[PDB]
DNA sequence: GGGTTGGGGTTGGGG
RNA sequence: AUACCCGCUUAAUUCAUUCAGAUCUGUAAUAGAACUGUCAUUCAACCCCAAAAAUCUAGUGCUGAUAUAACCUUCACCAAUUAGGUUCAAAUAAGUGGUAAUGCGGGACAAAAGACUAUCGACAUUUGAUACACUAUUUAUCAAUGGAUGUCUUAUUUU
């Protein structure tokens, strides 16, 4: 198994198990005697036959032989033949040609839209009918998987069973579902009831399914009466003083907030910022929260009800529940497995299942107890915390779950309200205050109505079409600032490649420029956006629903295996599309272009969404920009300068508006530099901007004039700035709006560039910080292997992209990127193994049994890490730069990268010292890899000496690098400086 | 006694009808070509749960009763009713559809039909269900049908609902259409 | 269009008309009192001819007004079991000879062959009279509503 | 090779001779010879048509009604051509049958044939 | 006072199913299957009487159990000679294990 | 008497 | 077994009380004194981009030849750092940061054997078979355990 290549789709298909016959149309016809070698038909039809691909579960070529002539084949219409073939199916479903069909007894009409039908009915198919005849045509259509070619790397499945149902599936329930704990339901409560006494609307102020008969249910009812009496007869105010007390300056805060509400006019901002910070400081420790919750639990529920030992274990589990971060939830078994079914005396041994199968008995009791605990938590703990606490997080921070007291959050909400100083069945919205800093920047939402959600989606696809149109227009010639909406590495790659080209040709000595914009969403003018909308660069649009399935990122075993795979691993996606009176490629494919490696696929569905004119978009603009009744609790007012946040299209709208402005501005500036000599490039996000130019004087004059014309219409911003020094009118502008700062190695929104070598890094941080705010962990419930393979493929953030395709960058920079991202990868991964290793069960009756040993940890983790390293050494389809043909440097290169992987793993397993007993074994595997690769580096020298092909530009160049810097002992002792 | 009409007349009236108009007619047609690509049943409580709250693992909790319940699955089927004059896409209620499934097979009880079908589809018994659906084609019957020219989310349309399904009766349907023929000759 | 009830006499007339008249700017269709492409007929299922090479059973049929023959077809397994689906209600009698009153459907196409579609027996001649009187009224209303449309 | 088979009755004596027609009716005198019975055509009673049956009759495998074809001998005898006896639950409306016959054949089957 | 005997057990019966059937009663015991017959010893006469009243059927007023789907009658009135033979056999097992441990100490 | 269908997954950036 | 573990206990009384009025007492102008109503459908994930899924898959690779530059351990717990030593596989410690709630008493002399076949063919120790079971679990038998297990004590002293 060397690597992936462009493709060979016949091999790709026939290389899979389920279908046992695979061929093309032409050779199949030759075999079935329908055609002969002298069948010199029309040339285009001949390439049609050759490119057409067919397959079937059986080699029914025998069923498709000639066996007779009876040459009548007189005049049957192709439409009629297809109708008869469809009727032959009857009740069967999910075949391609089935779509858009009204089977009416023995009659059909045609509905919806099917471009694949237009691909059908061709002169090709007419000739095909002339060849097959009636029955052959009908049965070939019903049976075989018909695949034809429309595009270089576009192939249709116009017939056969739909691949969807073939590739969609992925007495029972050995453990039952154990319904979830809705931790999400703890977020964003805005409700006060004059006192504690959490919910008078709850059960405080039902049935059962599978209890021990119902006597246990009666005991449960009695104990619920007990806890109801306790809840009625326990004050919470003093407990809140004890554990989650308010700040001692509470009344002073109230007074200053009230005075601010009255007359904070123009003497507010600083004091309000300090007040916001102070109120943010009113958080409560997780440990205090846990103790408060535990006291609540003790005051109401019997330790005899829960068992004493199980009661204590659950009390311990409470802290884990509070600690664990957002979008995470402990399953019921996460407590049950540490519960005892025998610490409760009153459990009923009905039928003595203990004496029938005590394991079945314990499983049943575990089910019962788990349901009871789910009841307790969902009906008690979650409501209590929801009413007594606001649960939120910091946007600039992440998933750290902060708690706050309701009155404090209410006062903060009032302070936000005073800061709002800024037809149809209406799609109303809802406000959510978002903590961002020692200040706030909230968000919007659209909710509560199916129709509101659907029209929201309609806006989504129509502006997605708008984004496609603007993307194409920008790519051909930027209507925006040019090179602006790069959408995750496209323009970044083009940018970097071009700048590399001048660094090779022009002057690598350059000068970066940072730039920021504040409140881009609210810098939008309704009248002018409508005007520029009347430019109307797209009318007569329509939609087609998509069913694509193509080219996952994984290799396929050759026909030298030494199993049973299915015809998938070309994972599906889903896209919407647009069309008008234009080139026929969009009419046929219903998809424009996406670069990949050369394996086709295309399948289309039928649907008729109608949106032809920008007038409907104009109606929605009237929906949004003029009327809005977004209510936090009762508010209807809204800042009217700018598109509201939380709107699912505000990004594209802001992009289009700044396209309007940068049209003129960038026209001026880019044409100036085109006359100058054009050593300059640009990129602009929604509100962030970077600029590059060697001529600091010219570029800085450009900065001055662009900031001038941009701020000539009331658009402000303030943040750090560029190494460019003064240009005194620039200093005047700085005094006007924002301070200026100077520092090399331009940092970014999450990347940075040593622009001297133009080496682009992303980020480096600390282990605890990386643990905070972002880590979320899955649970090993008969999903461990898949969970871990894909979660160690969590290189699926940036370290599989954006940096291993520079096309020129030296291996020093490549490996620097690699090991930095590896460091970050471990920093974020360590929680995974740390958590799931605490339940490393030698008793896993399936995982551990298949493992075949009680040391599951050692070899299972060895397997998963070594497999991931294999994945990343095989993922270098990017590395056709330097390895595509040389046939041995591929192995050398991938083994070197594996060595980097293993060295990082060595460092961080020394970090993981507490598992030494098999850390030693892992290190043994590592050292094996390291030293065998040292041998491989020695051997590659002799291989190069014995081999003849040179490829000076790439192969010889990288060989020079790896010989001059990686000579046995060198490799380590130069790359370690390169590590530094 | 009742009256009988034609598919063409019914479609003409529905085309010349407005919102909120429901008129019932009786025809001698048959059923054929049941559509099955869509779901075949829905959930409802014993107390006719208007919005039974959804819970995964097939857990049922109604809101019109607000207790743990035994589920009530009602099988919804769509087909086409045709006669010597026309054809209409029609929707059959669970009760009459289950009566038809009892007719084709008395093994499954009336109310047992939805549960049995759901068990079949979840288990993998699909081909037998398809064959049984095939067995229902061209089933001559007496049909009571009403129609509504309502609007479905800001788009006007025409919908039909078959209420009563009855066995055909040549002795009097022939008399009906013969006297219609006599009236036509007299005119 | 919709399926129409016909008989051997009218279909013979229509076949002869299709033979004689080329019917320019038309074809692939049989037009009578209007136009049609599919028929329902109640007659007696006639002798079962055994043709098997490319085609299958040549099922004859006959009414009080004529004698016609239609075809069924399969290649290897396509229409053997459904052929039995059609044909049990003939075969399982085991004492009816092979001539019984039956209602079936046929598809018309501008080609000298008639394909059988679906078949069932008729047990009461009340239904035979029904079919006849229905087709009579159908042509009456068809002609005098197309000409009065 | 096409042989006509109209429908006639007593009120059409003249159609008995040399005109191969279709005969229907319920065997009133269920004669056990299995070769010659007396039946009533589409009327209430007294349509005493002699039916020279097929030499075998499934006298007990079906119901009363039988249909055959052929020429009618002047004493209202029927020469056997083809038996199509039915298993009937709902008997004939002989009124409906008579209306159909002597109305369609009167004008419209006449306008047809 | 602490002995019962299961008779007419189906041929080829293993000890696991018979001890499980006795465990259906839920009382600890020790079983010995010979030839056929299964002699059961319980810890005390109180639990023996409890097992007697649990295993007796009032329909036929006799001590019966289910073995492999068949009905097997059991006897609690053990003959004196058979009880003496069982006690000798059990003490034989006791002193056999004692002598085995003794000789095992003896090889050292 | 219902009826497109509601939620799983939560990783970087923007807002 | 050693600085800790285990068996036993805990320790407080208005930090607060929004908005919708409603009784409006206080009405100078509002304290206050309250009742209800609550998320009330809980509304829900804020979207947009973007990058990946072994599928119900178990790919099975680089065979151990090297790091002399790797390796070792200490502080109530964890983390960073430091030094020390080894250089073959293990004895060193310190610093700093973060984490560990409370009162009483037992684990207790620095531990293995002595003899009792003492308790046992009734004992428990796995393995592999059957019946179960089954994602976090054990059943009775079969073989083997065979000492499975407890009883006295470790320095009449620096034994
Ligand atoms: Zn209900």
């Amino acid at each position: 198994q060397m690597l992936t290549r462009k493709e060979d789709l016949l091999t790709v298909l026939k290389q899979i198990s389920a279908l046992k016959y695979v061929s093309n149309l032409y050779e199949f016809l030759l075999a079935t005697e329908k055609i002969v070698q002298t069948s010199e038909l029309d040339t285009q039809f001949q390439e049609f036959l050759t490119t057409t691909i067919i397959a079937s579960e059986q080699n029914l070529v025998e069923n498709y032989k000639q066996k007779y002539n009876q040459p009548n084949f007189s005049q049957l219409t192709i439409k009629q033949v297809i109708d008869d073939s469809i009727i032959l199916l009857g009740n069967k479903q999910n075949y391609v040609q089935q779509i858009g069909t009204t089977t009416i007894g023995f009659y059909v009409e045609y509905e919806n839209i099917n471009l694949s039908r237009q691909t059908l009915y061709s002169s090709n198919f007419r000739n095909l009918l002339n060849i097959f005849g009636e029955e052959d045509f009908k049965y070939f259509l019903i049976d075989f998987l018909v695949f034809t070619k429309v595009e270089q790397n576009g192939y249709l499945q116009v017939a056969g069973v739909c691949l969807n149902q073939y590739f969609s599936v992925q007495k029972q329930e050995n453990q039952y579902i154990y319904p979830e704990i809705q931790r999400s339901q703890i977020f964003y409560c805005n409700h006060m009831g004059r006192e504690p006494g959490v919910f008078k609307s709850s059960f405080f102020n039902y049935q059962s399914k599978n209890f021990s008969c119902q006597e246990e249910r009666d005991l449960f009812l009695e104990f619920t009466e007990k806890i109801v009496q306790n809840f009625h007869n326990i004050n919470f105010n003093y407990l809140l003083k004890k554990f989650c007390k308010l700040p001692e300056n509470y009344q002073s805060l109230k007074s200053q907030v009230k005075q601010i509400v009255q007359s904070e006019n123009k003497a507010n901002q600083q004091s309000c910022e300090n007040l916001f910070n102070s109120l943010y400081d009113t958080e409560i420790s997780y440990k205090q929260i846990t103790n408060f919750l535990r006291q609540i639990i003790q005051n109401c529920v019997p330790n005899q009800l829960l068992g004493k030992k199980n009661f204590k274990v659950f009390l311990e589990k409470l802290y884990e529940f509070v600690q664990m971060k957002r979008f995470e939830n402990q399953k019921v078994l996460d407590y049950i497995c540490f519960m005892d079914v025998f610490d409760v005396e009153w459990f009923v041994d009905l039928k003595n299942q203990k004496f029938t199968q005590k394991r079945k008995y314990i499983s049943d009791k575990r089910k019962i107890l788990g349901d009871l605990i789910v009841f307790i938590i969902n009906k008690i703990v979650i409501p209590v915390l929801r009413y007594n606490f606001y649960i939120t997080e910091k946007h600039k921070e992440g998933s750290q779950i902060f708690y706050y007291r309701k009155p404090i959050w209410k006062l903060v909400s009032k302070l936000t309200i005073v800061k709002l100083e800024e037809f149809q069945k209406y799609p109303q919205g809802k406000l959510r205050i978002i903590p961002k800093k020692g200040s706030f920047r909230p968000i919007m939402t659209f909710l509560r109505k199916d129709k509101q959600k659907n029209i929201k989606l309609n806006l989504n696809q129509i502006l997605m079409d708008s984004q496609l149109v603007f993307r194409n227009l920008k790519d051909m010639l930027g209507q925006k600032i040019g090179y602006s909406v790069f959408d995750n590495k496209q323009i970044s790659e083009k940018f970097a490649q071009f700048i590399e080209k001048w660094k090779n040709k022009g002057r690598p000595q350059l000068y970066y420029v940072t730039l920021d914009i504040k409140k881009c969403y609210d810098s939008i003018d309704q009248m002018k956006l409508l005007n520029f909308f009347n430019q109307s660069d797209l009318i007569q649009d329509t939609y087609f629903i998509n069913k694509y399935l193509l080219f996952q990122r994984n290799k396929r075993p050759l026909l030298q295996i030494q199993n049973f795979p299915y015809y998938f691993n070309l994972k599906e996606r889903q896209i919407a599309y647009s069309l008008y009176d234009d080139d026929d490629q969009i009419l046929q494919k219903g998809f424009k272009e996406i670069q990949s490696d050369d394996r086709p696929f295309i399948v289309i569905n039928q649907d008729k969404p109608r949106c032809i004119t920008k007038d409907i978009i104009h109606n929605h603009l009237k929906h949004i920009s003029q009327y809005n009744v977004i209510s936090f609790n009762k508010v209807k007012f809204r800042q009217k300068r700018g598109i509201p946040q939380g709107l699912n299209i505000s990004g594209v709208l802001c992009s289009f508006y700044f396209g309007k402005l940068e049209e003129e501005y960038t026209q001026f500036l880019k044409n100036a530099e085109q006359v100058n000599g054009s050593i300059n490039l640009l990129m602009r996000l929604t509100d962030d901007y970077l600029f590059i130019s060697d001529s600091q004087q010219n570029a800085l004059n450009l900065i001055v004039q662009l900031q001038n014309c941009a701020n000539n219409n009331g658009f402000m911003f303030n943040d750090q700035k560029i190494t460019t020094n003064f240009q005194f009118p620039q200093e005047d502008y700085n005094l006007e709006h924002f301070k200026i700062s100077v520092q090399n190695e331009c940092q970014w929104i999450g990347k940075s560039i040593d622009m001297n070598t133009l080496e682009i890094k992303s980020i480096q941080k600390q282990t605890q910080q990386e643990i905070n705010q972002t880590i979320n962990v899955a649970i090993s419930i008969k999903n461990l292997k898949s969970q871990l393979k894909n979660k160690l493929r969590s290189l699926f953030l940036n370290q599989l992209i954006d940096y291993f395709n520079p096309n020129i960058n030296s291996f020093e920079g490549l490996c620097r990127q690699l090991y930095h991202h590896s460091k970050a990868t471990v920093m974020k991964f360590y929680p995974f193994m740390t958590k799931l290793f605490q339940i490393d069960l030698k008793k896993s009756k399936q995982y551990s049994v298949q493992y075949g040993k009680e040391n599951t940890n050692e070899n299972f983790l060895k397997d998963i890490l070594y497999y991931t390293v294999e994945d990343v050494c095989k993922i270098l389809c990017y590395l056709q730069f330097e390895d595509e043909i040389n046939s041995n440097i591929k192995e050398i290169f991938k083994n070197l990268y594996s060595w980097i992987m293993w060295d990082i793993i060595v460092s961080y397993l020394k970090k993981k010292k507490q598992f030494k007993g098999y850390l030693n074994k892992l290190l043994q595997k590592i050292r094996k890899s390291r030293f065998f690769y040292l041998k491989e580096g020695c051997k590659s020298l002799q291989l190069i000496l014995s081999q003849q092909k040179y490829q000076l530009n790439k192969k010889e160049l990288e060989a020079i690098e790896f010989i001059d810097l990686n000579n046995l002992i060198q490799d380590i002792k130069t790359l370690i400086p390169k590590i530094s | 006694q009742r009256i009988y009409s034609s598919i063409e007349e019914i479609i003409q009236q529905a085309q010349a009808s407005e919102i909120g108009q429901k008129k019932e007619f009786y025809v001698y047609g048959n059923l054929v070509s049941i559509q099955m690509k869509n779901k075949l049943y829905y959930y409802r409580c014993t107390c006719q749960g208007k919005s039974v709250l959804k819970y995964h693992g097939d857990s049922f909790f109604c809101e019109s009763c607000q207790q743990f319940i035994n589920p009530q699955v009602h099988l919804m089927l769509r087909a086409f009713v045709q006669d010597s004059t026309g054809t209409i896409p029609v929707m059959i209620f669970d009760q009459q559809s289950s009566q038809l499934i009892n007719q084709i097979d008395p093994s499954i009880h009336v109310q047992e039909a939805g549960q049995y079908v759901k068990n079949c589809i979840e288990n993998g018994q699909e081909e037998i269900i398809r064959q049984l659906f095939s067995k229902l084609d061209f089933a001559r019957f007496i049909f009571e049908i009403q129609f509504e020219n309502k609007e479905f989310n800001n788009e006007q349309e025409i919908a039909y609902k078959v209420l009563k399904i009855e066995k055909e009766n040549i002795k009097e349907e022939s008399k009906y259409l013969l006297k219609k023929l006599e009236h036509l000759i007299n005119n | 269009q919709i399926t129409v009830p016909l008989n051997c006499f009218m279909i013979n007339q229509i076949v002869k008309a299709a033979k004689e008249n080329p019917q320019a700017h038309s074809g692939n269709h049989y037009e009578w009192y209007g136009a049609f492409e599919n028929a329902i007929i109640t007659a007696k299922f006639e002798f079962l001819q055994s043709i098997n090479d490319s085609p299958k059973i040549m099922g004859k049929l006959s009414d009080s007004t004529g004698c016609i023959e239609v075809v069924i077809q399969k290649s290897k397994m396509s229409d053997e079991l459904p052929e039995f689906v059609q044909a049990y209600e003939i075969e399982l009698q085991n004492n009816g000879n092979r001539h019984k009153y039956v209602r079936a459907m046929l598809k018309m196409r501008k080609n000298a062959q008639i394909q059988l579609l679906y078949f069932s027996i008729v047990n009461d001649a009340n239904e035979i009279s029904r079919h006849g009187l229905d087709l009579c009224l159908r042509y009456l209303q068809r002609k005098h509503g197309i000409e009065d449309f | 090779e096409q042989v006509m088979y109209p429908r006639i009755l007593f009120e059409q004596m003249a159609q008995f001779r040399g005109k191969k027609v279709t005969v229907v009716g319920n065997v009133c005198n269920e004669d056990q010879n299995d070769s010659l019975v007396i039946e009533f055509g589409p009327t209430g009673l007294n349509q005493h048509v002699v039916i020279d049956n097929y030499r075998r009759v499934d006298l007990n495998n079906t119901t009363k009604f039988v249909e055959i074809r052929g020429v009618v001998l002047n004493q209202n005898i029927v020469s056997c051509e083809e038996l199509t006896e039915f298993e009937q639950k709902d008997p004939f409306d002989f009124d409906t049958y008579s209306k159909l016959i002597h109305l369609s054949q009167s004008d419209k089957l006449s306008s047809l044939f | 006072n602490c002995l019962i005997k299961i008779i007419n057990i189906p041929q080829g019966t293993l000890k696991a199913e018979v001890v499980l059937a006795v465990r259906h009663l839920g009382y600890e015991f020790y079983c010995d299957y010979i030839d056929g017959q299964a002699m059961i010893r319980f810890q005390n006469s109180d639990e023996q009487r409890l097992a007697i009243q649990k295993l007796l059927n009032h329909n036929n007023n006799k001590l019966q159990i289910e073995i492999r789907g068949q009905i097997c009658d059991v006897i609690s009135t053990i003959p004196e000679d058979e009880e003496k033979n069982y006690w000798n056999y059990i003490k034989f097992k006791k002193n056999e294990f004692r002598k085995f441990f003794f000789m095992k100490k003896q090889q050292k």
